[PDB]
């Protein structure tokens, strides 16, 4: 179809896009959401097309699901499965008490399930941040919002140099490398994993070059030694203070020895070194994962 | 390095190998479009090359868009006046997907000499969109070349640009390139580029990959073989003239070889 079957409930979110309607599917009870793109005068948006493109090939239980799209005249229409809130939301309700572990730790095997199944099909996120990771009541998260994402080649070539909301950027993206690929998205899911057990950004900045000496002064100045060739890329200076590397108990320090294994792994400065979604999977910090609902209602 | 992705290149290559099957054009096709022929089709590919030429597109950007034509023509019978409609909506498409930068609506508009307005242009957008359900993330010749290239020992440049360029080549005729599948037309490519330029052949390492074997790409290869000694003489020339520059290392001026000995 579709459209005459939905009923709208309320309005539960907005980008650019871009809005987010819940409804309901009047004849079969099921709840989704309704993200509207507006149209026009380039006609459709290359994010939509991505989008569109993307999700549909992508079936897996730890990324949202595109159910249908409504395209007309005026209105685009995609219809996803409905999710209760972000975890950024979440994150925020649970001060006082945290996340417990047993979730932390279900969320991020959850979160390297879907991406490493991105990966496996060439697809980058690109934009993995709390507020794209949707929840359900019954434990379940899900990354969302492919408009920032890009079906690559291998090897990779030079894609758009934005890319990824600050806080969660990879320092060779900050360094302004010809390339980048996989890792990109491993340390942004590095960055939610620290915020998940502390409840605040990792690094903050307020501009490429604060966020750079922010990571700097958290993992150390990276050198030739921990990065090769990294005094060649394009936005390093060698007038960059050089800071040592932290105690690296210190950056998060109710996490466990596995747990800050697998961080320090998530945050390696080398691409080549950081650890993939797939190989994380068998960390041993998931030796005893389950999957437990929320400790809150939604 | 990761550039490469080494924990996922065989699972990408494995879903790649299942996804052109299922975004393969109707081998057919063209004996069915009462107003349309190979010739006509041939034109516009070769077209094509000029605009992803005057605006500096990927060659990705290109086979992409052919893949758009080629199943969007699978389906839809359409008039001889509209075919290059259909191909300016499929590259404004293909550009969007795959560009950084893509060019303006408008410029599309531009390159067709007003035959079409922006109207025509955004409407059959909609309809190449619809007709295609929106699956625009098709496997190219280039996605295959580009991973078979990593098993050269060593890398070389007229290899790598001359497979490209007889993968191009493929592009502008129907028959009959149709009834053969990306991989294969790469992998006969990348072949016989190797050959032309060191002398070797299909390395084994590719034969684990790919399962492919020189007699399962015979047939192909003994198509490209013939395209390459004809490349002079055919009507279409745009590809030839582009692979002259030295961004492709001047690669068309290279002489093909006059036996495979397969
Ligand atoms: C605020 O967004 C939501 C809220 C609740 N359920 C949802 N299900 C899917 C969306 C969503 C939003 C933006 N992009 C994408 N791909 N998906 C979503
Ligand atoms: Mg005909």
């Amino acid at each position: 179809g579709s459209m005459e079957n939905f009923q709208k409930v309320e309005k539960i979110g907005e980008g650019t896009y871009g809005v987010v309607y819940k409804a309901r599917n009047k004849l079969t009870g099921e709840v989704v959401a309704l993200k509207k793109i507006r149209l026009d005068t380039e006609g459709v948006p290359s994010t939509a097309i991505r989008e569109i493109s993307l999700l549909k090939e992508l079936n897996h239980p730890n990324i949202v699901k595109l159910l249908d799209v409504i395209h007309t005249e005026n209105k685009l229409y995609l219809v996803f499965e409905f999710l209760h809130q972000d975890l950024k939301k979440f994150m925020d309700a649970s001060a006082l008490t945290g996340i417990p572990l047993p979730l932390i730790k279900s969320y991020l095997f959850q979160l390297l399930q879907g991406l490493a199944f991105c990966h496996s099909h060439r697809v980058l996120h690109r934009d993995l941040k709390p507020q794209n990771l949707l929840i359900n009541t019954e434990g379940a998260i899900k990354l969302a919002d492919f408009g920032l994402a890009r079906a690559f080649g291998v090897p990779v070539r030079t894609y758009t140099h934005e890319v990824v909301t600050l806080w969660y950027r990879a320092p060779e993206i900050l360094l302004g490398c010809k390339y980048y690929s996989t890792a990109v998205d491993i340390w942004s899911l590095g960055c939610i994993f620290a915020e998940m057990v502390t409840r605040r950004a990792l690094f903050p900045g307020d501009s490429e070059i604060d966020q750079l000496f922010r990571i700097f002064r958290t993992l150390g100045t990276p050198d030739e030694v921990v990065w090769p060739g990294v005094t060649s890329m394009p936005d390093y200076k060698p007038s960059f203070p050089k800071w040592a590397r932290q105690d690296f108990s210190k950056v998060v320090p109710p996490l466990d020895e596995d747990g800050r294994s697998l961080l320090s792994q998530m945050l390696h400065y080398d691409p080549n070194k950081r650890i993939s979604a797939k190989a994380a999977l068998a960390h041993p910090f998931f030796q005893d994962v389950t999957k437990p609902v929320p400790h809150l209602r939604l | 390095s990761v550039n490469e992705v080494p924990d996922y290149h065989e699972d990408i290559h494995t879903y790649l190998r299942e996804m052109e099957v299922k975004c393969k054009p109707k081998v057919g096709y063209m004996k069915k479009q009462p107003d349309i022929t190979n010739s006509m089709r041939a034109i516009l590919v070769d077209w094509l090359v000029e605009v992803g030429e005057e605006y500096k597109l990927q060659n990705e950007t290109l086979h992409l868009a052919v893949n758009y034509i080629d199943r969007f023509l699978s389906s839809m019978s359409v008039l001889r006046g509209k075919l290059q409609l259909v191909g300016t909506a499929a590259m404004l498409l293909a550009s969007k997907f795959e560009e950084i930068y893509p060019p303006e609506v408008a410029e599309f508009v531009y390159i067709t000499d007003d035959t079409y307005t922006k109207k025509q242009v955004l409407r059959m957008e909609h309809l190449v969109l619809k007709v295609l359900a929106f699956d625009l993330a098709a496997p190219t010749i280039n996605q295959f070349l580009t991973q078979y290239f990593l098993h050269q020992q060593p890398a070389n440049c007229k290899v790598e640009s001359l497979a490209m360029f007889l993968g191009e080549l493929s592009l502008i005729d129907a028959d009959p390139y149709l009834k053969y599948l990306p991989s294969v037309i790469a992998a006969a490519a990348f072949h016989l580029a190797l050959y032309t330029v060191t002398g070797q052949s299909w390395p084994e390492s590719l034969v684990q990959k790919t399962g492919y074997t020189l007699e399962t790409l015979k047939p192909c290869l003994l198509d490209l073989h013939q395209t390459y000694l004809r490349a002079p003489q055919h009507a279409q020339q745009s590809i030839r003239e582009k692979y002259k520059n030295s961004k492709y290392h001047g690669v068309s001026l290279l002489n093909p070889p006059e036996t495979l000995n397969v």
